């Protein structure tokens, strides 16, 4: 359900009776995708100052999206009203908090996190994926921005930022839980007041074939990862993607299932154990996508065998893919959006990032009704199109002196 | 072979001298395809001297039989045995040669 209300922001809200908690949060686009590499992280800054504010008992927490930003201030149903009205507050007094604000103890919390994101081996690997892969562009930045620039940042940098893009016309107040749609939007109405301004212009991105390689013999696996030019949020392959992604699904090797999972590429890496585990997954920006997957090799001396059998497994796609593999792959698909899509914060988040990036969001429904007409020919011509001898980006961690230079890894796209 | 298993124990050299392993490539797609431009230089030189002047490198007086009534007016070995047929000559004494 929508409603513009005056100063054109527009209120989207998904009220189910059944949800166990409410929330409710104000969501204004440009996330790093928005930024410089002098300014980068000043998204992120803002957005935390901004919910470091006090909460009159709800939750009020930050985003920081790669291309969108918000403060979501969860609550109890009954008490939803009142968190609409306190977010509304938090940004129609988002200069002034911020002008008010010692960004120091801020910014080294940002700091910490920018530094969690640069040891946690996955979020590293696919930072790193990101940032070769749309290197040139915005889109490389770090959500988060990098340590070395969060500490250059000041509040004249932060009211900037809030100037061009916390605007009328790049805002969007989600909502999610069992409430009344209109109490909400009434509240938030009388309380809401902000900058008129154009919506920014999203910066451009183009995929680039990359490798980077960030070998640290000290730590005890191989976190790689590999991926290929996905599809956006508007491509009409989204779901296709998804379903691509999924038809070679998780692993994890010392999970039981892990000698009874579908994909044959478990059954394949079991053999000799090659890998310790892996996901495959198809993250989706406005505009642009990385399709691939990620990967944790235990042994180090089995890294290029893994890469092999993985890609092998992508050529299959065009090929060689049963209705059994994608019947599969589609039945997944739905019920991993259907989890994604049940705690009403992660609803929120969702139609936040759909208003605000696509302009209209499918509901679970159509998701299912376009994902169910996705037959085999489809997603052969998908992996024709888009994984079928196409570049690839490359991202490594530890132990990855296996893990042979791009050209190998390039060539295993077409092979048969 | 056994050439090629002493290489294999402990791999090749640098031009630099430093030790390799810090940076090594494969070889399937690296150096194979160097090896190619290798081989089709040395067939495009080996064609040259085939098909063209292919009797420059041996000596004409090997195109007459073997007469061992006649010595022909100089012996020499086939150019690549050159040098060390010099360093025979150089010493007098037979064994020493
Ligand atoms: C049919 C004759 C030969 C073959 C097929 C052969 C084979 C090879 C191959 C494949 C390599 C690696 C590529 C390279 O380093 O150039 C190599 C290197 C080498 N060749 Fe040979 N070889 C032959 C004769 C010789 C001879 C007669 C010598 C010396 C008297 C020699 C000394 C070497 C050495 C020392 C290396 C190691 C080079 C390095 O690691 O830097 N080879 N050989």
């Amino acid at each position: 359900k929508y409603t513009t209300l005056s100063n054109g922001v527009t209120v989207a809200t998904e009220t189910n009776p059944a949800a166990k908690t409410s929330s409710v949060g104000l969501f204004f686009g440009a996330g790093s995708r928005s930024e410089h590499s002098h300014s980068n992280g000043i998204s992120a800054l803002t957005t935390n100052v901004l919910a470091s504010q006090s909460a009159k008992g709800s939750l009020l927490t930050a985003k920081n999206d790669r291309e969108f930003n918000g403060i979501i201030a969860q609550t109890t149903n009954d008490n939803i009203t009142e968190a609409g009205k306190l977010i509304a507050s938090i940004a129609s007094n988002a200069v002034d908090i911020v002008e008010k604000t010692d960004l120091t103890k801020h910014k080294q919390y940002l700091s910490a996190q920018a530094s969690a994101v640069e040891a946690d081996p996955k979020s590293k690997v696919l930072s790193h994926l990101y940032s070769s892969a749309f290197q040139g562009y915005s889109l490389a930045l770090p959500t988060l921005g990098t340590t070395e620039s969060v500490e250059n940042l000041e509040n004249q940098d932060s009211l900037r930022h809030l100037a061009k893009h916390l605007v009328n016309n790049n805002t969007v107040i989600a909502a999610s839980g069992n409430f009344d749609h209109d109490k909400l939007a009434d509240a938030i109405e009388a309380n809401l007041k902000i900058a008129e301004g154009v919506k920014p212009e999203i910066k451009p991105a183009s995929f680039l074939g990359s490798e980077v390689r960030m070998r640290d013999d000290t730590l005890p696996k191989a976190y790689i990862s590999i991926a290929v030019h996905g599809e956006g949020l508007n491509s009409p392959n989204y779901y296709l993607a998804k379903v691509a992604a999924a038809i070679y699904g998780d692993f994890y090797l010392h999970s039981t299932i892990a000698k009874f999972t579908s994909p044959k590429l478990a059954s394949i890496v079991q053999e000799y154990n090659i890998v310790e585990s892996y996901n495959h997954y198809s993250k989706s920006f406005s505009d642009t996508g990385i399709w691939g997957y990620y990967a944790e090799i235990a042994d180090k001396f089995t890294v290029d065998d893994f890469t092999h059998f993985s890609l092998k497994e992508w050529n299959r796609l065009s090929i060689s893919i049963s209705e059994a593999e994608v019947a599969r792959a589609k039945a997944q698909v739905k019920t991993a959006l259907a989890k994604e899509l049940a705690n009403s914060f992660a609803v929120t988040s969702d139609i936040a990032e759909k208003v605000l990036l696509v302009g209209h969001r499918q509901s679970l429904r159509e998701a299912f009704e376009k994902i169910d007409a996705i037959k085999v020919n489809d997603v052969k011509e998908w992996g024709k199109s888009k994984v079928w001898d196409r570049d690839i980006v490359i991202s490594g961690t530890g132990l990855i002196e296996d893990l042979l230079d791009y050209n190998r890894n390039r060539n295993e796209m077409a092979m048969m | 072979c056994m050439h090629l298993m002493a290489l294999h124990v402990h791999g090749s050299s640098n031009p630099v001298g430093i030790t390799g392993n810090i940076d090594r490539l494969p070889m399937h797609p690296y150096f194979i395809f160097k090896d190619l431009i290798t081989v089709f230089v040395f067939l495009l030189i080996f064609s040259l001297f085939v098909f063209y002047s292919p009797n420059t490198l041996g000596h004409p007086d090997n195109y007459i039989p073997g007469n061992p009534m006649v010595t022909p007016p100089s012996i020499v070995p086939e150019w690549y045995l050159l040098p060390f047929y010099a360093i025979l000559r150089s010493i007098p004494d037979k064994l020493g040669g």
